[PDB]
């Protein structure tokens, strides 16, 4: 994820889009969820994907 | 018999010691550019749907 490494030409929507759908999902990274509540498919399909987080030190039993 | 005023100086001479430029080749980085990332051959999906 270097800065400025993936120009207007190549772009990294159209990369990462095609990493996706070489791998049997689709372009845009949307995989269609279903509801754990009513059981029925969403009729929106989500945009689903892997981030790292941080955790921060700041916690309501200090504050 | 002593030191007297002579004739004015009628030039003066600078030396100094000087090296020339090059050709401008302007070579600018051994691996040059930002290389963009790009796909794996292949790949292959590593991923399958049940049933």
């Amino acid at each position: 994820a270097t800065p400025f490494i993936f120009s207007e030409e190549n772009s990294a929507l159209e990369y990462f889009g095609e990493m996706l759908k070489a791998a049997g999902y689709n372009f845009y990274g949307t995989e269609r969820l279903y509801s754990g509540i009513s059981g029925l498919e969403l009729e929106a399909d989500i945009f689903i994907g892997v981030v790292y987080y941080q955790r921060l030190r700041h916690m309501v039993s200090d504050k | 018999g002593g030191l007297t005023c002579a004739s004015a100086p009628q030039g003066t001479l600078r030396i100094l010691e000087g090296p020339q430029q090059s050709l401008s080749g302007s070579p600018l980085q051994p691996i040059p550019a930002s290389p963009p990332p790009q796909i794996p051959p292949g790949l292959r999906p590593r991923f399958c749907a049940f049933g």
